[PDB]
């Protein structure tokens, strides 16, 4: 997963360079003379279909939420049996009816699907 | 006395509203507004005129350079009265208007001051004016300079019939089930149709079919800016361009940062994406920088904006002061104008291009263009505003034209003949009388039909018009979407009265209890919301504090905080204790960690019942009691104790269609606490209750008996021919 | 007009962020002469602070302000000042941000909310 | 919405599996529908890598690499088309790993080589390294990354590996 | 817990303020600088009333700033000057300008 890398000097992205006598990864900065010695030999990804995990989206102060419906299913942690539940909060057409509850002590996250 | 509400309860809480408000509360309510407050600021916009005379160097004695200033003062208001042509003044009166073919209207009065500056043109020196002359006439009563003619609406404050009795009024023989709101303009009455508008300072995300390189767009008006992203999805080119006002090839959005002070690249990201951990922001911004990253110059932008002027051949540093002038002057001037705000500029366009890109990234979908919490209604008030704004401007334009034309003879001008009093007359009554809201010269192109003659067939017909509704959409546009009954229409139009035909869902009735909101001034809630722990925009540093959330008033961002809870609680204890009038907006999204605040004019909004938990019960109540409704019953028979004191008491809130977001109703008092099919709804954190279902419907059907047992379009044909009974219009 | 005088700019300076009436209330030019206008109080763990102002000025003035600390840590700001091509001369380096809140135990607070209230009204646009 | 009906012959009208074989001899596949990751990547030195999946593919091919290929060892490019291919949609098209990934690929133009491993292994990784003369230009050399992205996309969205043209969906 | 510190609240007189402007000068960086060392004395201050920005020149010319007035500023900031009593003075903020090294 490629990550940017700002200079030291102007707070600028690096670009990568190669060192043919040598034969090294190097990024250097186009504007100074910064020059960092590359980690790895992986600078740029670029993936197709995203294979993510449906997420709960902002968890935080959500018990606040008075529009937000309730259950009495038992907390897997902390044994409480009062919570917020809703469904995915990413808005693709395929994504599946899977619940997300929310602990209303502890703040756990756990989810109707208990698959092994 | 602390026992629950019965429905008796809430019909007593409707016949106080209505014999607080009235049916027709909007017009007189909106009139009042226009000619009390936005009438003189409308004149103290344009107060200072200004004739600068150079010397024309012919003599010695012509060698003074001269400065006219002409200002304005107060506005006085008269009550209607007509001259006749013997010249004999009398009050007039709406009987002999209406008999004599007169125009209900009055006079208005302004003071006017002159100065002369007189300075001696010296080549190669600047030139210093000085006071000679100043001719003002305030001591004396013929300062007050007569101006036109306004046409006055019946039983506003200005009116005799504001203040008259039952006997008063049939003395002057007034039908007393008669209710005003409606200009009477050459012996005819008129009435103003309220003017449907899409909302303005609010960004709007869109999307594209593509058969085109197009694939998203986000809007903003307040001047209008585009900032589109061109580029498939999955594909490795993005491009995000904008599109700003006098330039037309346009130019990408790291060349606008760098040209709008935030040089190094890694301030544009902070600028833009306001979580470090998510790295697909910033893939998709990386062609941005690498392509912004080649001119670290403002002035190769600056010359790209010059060229494209209509002026060639401008030389390179008029150019980048010209392309420098454009970003303050005309980009976004809803912030701002002034110099120096560049801060807030630069994080509203990234908070703008931050919003297309997460639309970009399918968390959010595109902005409903139905939903009627973003659409303001136009009443009389506005609409006045602009044509008086349109009609003083040309006014005060052919006066100083005269004044220079009679300072090339060298004559003395009377402002007394300089100003051509005609023209406001003229111009409103025109357009009053034919309904084209234009001026006389360019009418074929303007607004129709916003002024229609009152409809006194049955009185139920007349109580339908003056609450009436235009959308002005193509009534043959093909649109259906406009057309249909939408999920936000509930207690603010009626859904079973509407035309028939071409103007089917186009033209809309509000219900029992839809009032308009007024306007009121933003900057006291801007002063408190700093003074009450709020950052400003320009101390704000996304890393340091990432889980802040943002304020808005009126689409404006401010800045941010951090801890809002409080913030609401103690807005809305002070909305509630009446340190705000109830008709300002305030809404929060949790999930966005959003503040929005509008104190604008033209939301609807209708009443509601507040819910509070009482321990003592051990779960939730209203605030109101048994000894409220007694209360407001021994005021009802003694006709004290009325609709304000609930209102001021935290009893009850007015909710226009935004906040309604973001809250929980019982509708009946009974479903709160622990024939037909009624179902028992599993909510148990209730907010507010509704006064009574009955009020989502108009005042046409409210004469059929049991609507509920019908088939709908049956309701919606009694709407219409109920309005074609005979019966007594009127009483006289 | 050209150096910049350090030998007094070693200690820190406190950042504090005043109300606009009172800040405006504090810009007076006869309270200008070092008359001592009132004091602070810290508490011992730090996180209540106190203003409270002198009796010797007007009692139209709440004498009791709270306040809440923005930054534990604050850096690369500095406080410096000009005088008569300017001489310019820095006077230290800013320490800590705190922001003024009304206190609700001096009733005073209503009575200014009060002509807040007064402000709210007036106003029309 | 364009459509159009296809009746299979009489023999293969009752039998589920001929039907199956003529969608996917209908249908449009081209490159980009038929990678989870098409990922565009530094290499280096394709002589070895830092991934142990990709390790093992590594020795495969160069012990099963011609004279040629040694000689051109030095062609592959300084970047990489990783393809990890899903193997659903590989399958969906009965599409061979080899024959249809490298005969009409490098057949098309002379332009991208590959080395590629047998369907067996748990993640199937092509590596896709184009094929330039040595002869370029030293600015031209220089400039790896600025042909390479270029020539990916072209890649990507102008290889047909199997179907007929402008027919989205066969069902 | 109820422990408190004296620093008692002075001000400086108008005629002090009268010759000395004051200004808030900014910089723009993300390291900590100081004149001491990242500044070699003496420093050339000039202006080549706002429309000419501020510039700040090294004697060596290798560290120079170019300075611009940031408006809109609606926090009136204040200047709480220590004096030789512990006593902290009050001095109003009258411009406040933001720089940035020149590249």
């Amino acid at each position: 997963m490629t990550t940017f890398r700002f200079c030291r000097d102007c707070n600028n992205m690096l670009y990568p360079r190669e060192d043919k006598e040598n034969n090294r990864l190097l990024f250097e900065c186009r504007t100074c003379s910064y020059v960092e010695e590359a980690g790895s030999p992986l600078v740029y990804r670029h993936e197709l279909i995203t294979n993510i995990g449906e997420t709960a989206g902002v968890v935080q102060d959500i018990g606040s939420d008075p529009t937000l419906p309730r259950s009495d299913r038992e907390c897997p942690k902390c044994h409480s049996r009062e919570n917020v539940f809703f469904q995915s909060q990413q808005r693709r057409k395929d994504t599946s009816m899977v619940l997300f509850f929310v602990c209303l002590s502890c703040s756990h996250i756990f989810t109707s699907d208990q698959k092994n | 006395e602390s026992a629950p509400i019965t429905a008796e309860d809430s019909w007593a809480v409707i016949s106080a509203f209505f014999r607080e408000k009235g049916l027709v509360s909007q017009q007189l309510d909106s009139f009042n507004q226009f000619v009390d407050y936005t009438l003189q600021d409308i004149i103290c916009e344009d107060s200072t005129l200004i004739l600068e005379q150079l010397a024309q160097h012919t003599t010695e004695s012509d060698n003074i350079s001269r400065k006219y200033e002409i200002s304005f003062g107060k506005i006085y208001v008269t009550k209607p009265m007509v001259n006749e042509s013997d010249g004999v003044t009398h009050a007039l009166y709406p009987q002999e208007a209406r008999l004599r073919n007169l125009t209900y209207s009055s006079g208005l009065f302004v003071d006017v001051k002159k100065r002369t500056y007189e300075a001696i043109d010296v080549p190669g020196r600047e030139l210093k004016y000085e006071l000679i002359a100043e001719e003002s006439e305030d001591d004396s009563e013929s300062g007050k300079v007569f101006i036109g003619r306004l046409p006055i609406m019946l039983r506003s404050k200005n009116c005799y019939l504001s203040e008259a009795t039952e006997s008063d009024l049939y003395k002057l023989k007034e039908c007393p089930f008669d209710m005003g709101g409606y200009f009477i303009i050459n012996g005819s009455e008129k009435v103003l149709i309220a003017q449907e508008r899409s909302a303005g300072n609010i960004v709007q995300v869109f999307k594209k079919a593509a058969p085109s390189p197009i694939s998203h767009v986000a809007e903003i008006r307040s001047s209008t800016l585009q900032v589109k992203l061109y580029g498939r999805e999955g594909s490795s080119a993005r491009t995000i361009k904008a599109t700003l006002p006098y330039i037309k090839q346009d130019i990408p959005i790291v060349i606008i940062f760098r040209a709008l002070g935030i040089i190094p690249d890694g301030e544009i990201l902070e600028h833009i994406c306001y979580d470090v951990n998510d790295w697909q922001m910033l893939e998709m911004l990386k062609p941005c920088v690498e392509d912004g990253f080649v001119i670290q110059d403002r002035e190769t932008a600056l010359d790209f904006i010059g060229r494209r002027g209509t002026a060639l051949g401008i030389k390179k540093e008029k150019r980048i002061q010209y392309a420098k002038d454009i970003l303050q002057k005309e980009f976004l001037p809803h912030i701002t104008q002034l110099e120096g705000f560049e801060s807030r500029k630069a994080f509203f366009l990234g908070y703008m291009i931050n919003r297309l890109l997460l639309c970009a990234l399918d968390r959010k979908d595109q902005d409903d263009r139905d939903h009627f919490g973003k659409k303001r209604l136009d009443l009389a008030g506005p609409l006045l505003a602009q044509l008086f704004k349109t009609l003083f401007k040309k006014l005060t334009k052919d006066i100083f034209r005269y004044m220079q034309r009679t300072v090339e003879e060298a004559h003395d001008f009377n402002m007394k003949l300089a100003i051509n009093a005609k023209t406001i007359t003229s111009g409103l009554k025109y357009a009053l009388a034919t309904g084209n809201w234009g001026e006389q010269k360019k009418a074929m192109s303007s607004r129709a039909g916003v002024s229609q003659v009152l409809n006194r067939y049955t009185y139920s017909s007349t109580l339908s018009h003056l609450r009436r509704t235009n959308t002005p959409i193509g009534r043959d546009g093909k649109l259906a979407k406009p057309r249909q009954l939408h999920n936000t229409h509930w207690g603010l139009v009626c859904p079973a009265e509407t035309p028939e035909g071409q103007a089917c869902g186009l033209v809309k009735n509000l219900s029992l209890m839809s009032c308009i909101s007024v306007g009121t001034d933003p900057m006291p809630i801007i002063t408190f919301l700093s003074e009450w722990g709020m950052e400003p925009l320009e101390d704000y540093v996304p890393h340091q504090s990432p889980d802040a959330t943002r304020v808005f008033v009126n689409g404006v961002w401010h800045g941010v905080h951090r801890n809002p809870a409080r913030l609401m609680e103690t807005l809305r204890t002070l909305r509630r204790k009446g340190d705000i009038n109830p008709e300002v907006s305030m809404i929060r999204d949790i999930r966005e960690k959003e503040l929005k605040i509008f104190t604008d004019a033209g939301r609807v909004y209708r009443p509601l019942f507040i819910v509070e938990d009482d321990e003592s019960l051990g779960h939730k109540e209203l605030k109101v009691r048994k000894g409220h409704i007694a209360k407001l019953m021994a005021t009802e028979y003694q006709d004290e104790y009325t609709w304000s004191s609930l209102l001021n008491e935290g009893l009850v809130e007015y909710i226009d269609a935004e906040e309604e977001e973001s809250i929980l109703i019982a509708m009946q008092p009974e479903d709160l606490e622990p024939k037909r099919i009624r179902v028992s709804h599993h909510a148990t954190t209730f907010t507010h209750c509704e006064i009574h279902p009955s009020m989502i419907l108009g005042v046409a059907a409210s004469i059929i008996p049991f609507p509920d047992h019908n088939q709908s379009p049956r309701n919606t044909y009694q709407s219409a021919m109920g309005k074609q009974a005979m019966g007594v219009f009127l009483t006289n | 007009s050209l150096d910049l005088d350090l030998e007094r700019s070693n200690r820190q300076v406190w950042l504090v962020r005043l109300p606009m009436f009172l800040a405006e209330k504090w810009r007076d030019r006869n309270n200008l002469h070092g008359q001592e206008l009132g004091k602070i109080r810290i508490n011992k763990d730090g996180s209540k602070i106190t203003l409270l102002l002198n009796e010797n000025d007007n009692d139209s003035i709440p004498h009791e302000y709270d306040l809440e600390l923005t930054k534990k840590v604050v850096e690369n700001e500095y406080v410096f000042t000009e005088q008569n091509p300017k001489k310019t001369a820095i006077v230290g380096t800013v320490c800590h941000e705190c922001q003024v809140m009304p206190s609700m135990n001096d009733p005073n607070y209503h009575k200014i909310v009060e002509q807040r209230r007064n402000i709210v009204k007036l106003n029309n646009k | 919405t364009p459509s159009l009906t296809v009746y299979l012959e009489p023999g293969h009208a009752a039998d589920q599996e001929q039907a199956k074989l003529i969608r996917s001899a209908i249908e449009h596949t081209t490159l980009k529908s038929v990678t989870i990751a098409s990922e565009i990547y530094y290499d280096p030195d394709p002589r070895s890598t830092v991934i142990p999946e990709d390790e093992e593919i590594i020795q495969l091919h160069f012990s099963l690499l011609d004279e040629e290929a040694e000689q051109s060892f030095d062609q592959q490019s300084p970047w990489l088309l990783r393809l990890e291919l899903d193997r659903a949609a590989m399958n969906d098209k009965d599409l061979t790993m080899g024959q249809v990934g490298e005969r009409i690929k490098q057949t098309f133009k002379n332009d991208l080589f590959v080395i590629w491993s047998e369907d067996n292994d748990e993640k199937l990784i092509i590596r896709c390294r184009v094929v330039r003369p040595k002869s370029l230009d030293a600015e031209t050399e220089a400039e790896e990354d600025h042909m390479l992205k270029k020539i990916e996309n072209t890649m990507l969205e102008n290889i047909t590996l199997r179907g007929v043209e402008n027919i989205e969906r066969v069902v | 817990p109820n422990e408190y510190n004296e620093f008692p609240l002075r001000a400086i007189p108008k005629e002090d303020l009268e010759n000395m402007r004051t200004h808030l000068l900014k910089f723009q960086s993300k390291k900590k600088i100081n004149p001491v060392t990242d500044f070699h004395l003496p420093v050339r201050l000039h202006r080549k009333e706002e429309f000419y920005p501020w510039v700040m020149e090294d004697f060596d010319g290798y560290n120079t700033w170019v300075g611009s007035y940031e408006a809109g500023n609606s926090d009136s900031y204040v200047l709480l000057s220590v004096e030789d009593d512990g006593s902290f003075t009050m001095i109003p903020a009258d411009k406040v300008y933001k720089f940035t090294a020149r590249n």
